[PDB]
């Protein structure tokens, strides 16, 4: 999940980008 | 600001500003 793909390994547009509504 | 690690405060703070007016999730676990 986030914390996974952003906190423990660097983040990224792409992968926050998922997360918006 | 997108490309690091980003936990906790700093993590939701880069939802914000990417996300903008759509809002988002922010699922820990």
């Amino acid at each position: 999940g986030i914390v996974e793909q952003c906190c423990t390994s660097i983040c990224s547009l792409y992968q926050l980008e998922n997360y918006c509504n | 600001f997108v490309n690091q690690h980003l936990c906790g405060s700093h993590l939701v703070e880069a939802l914000y500003l990417v996300c903008g007016e759509r809002g988002f999730c922010y699922t820990p676990k």
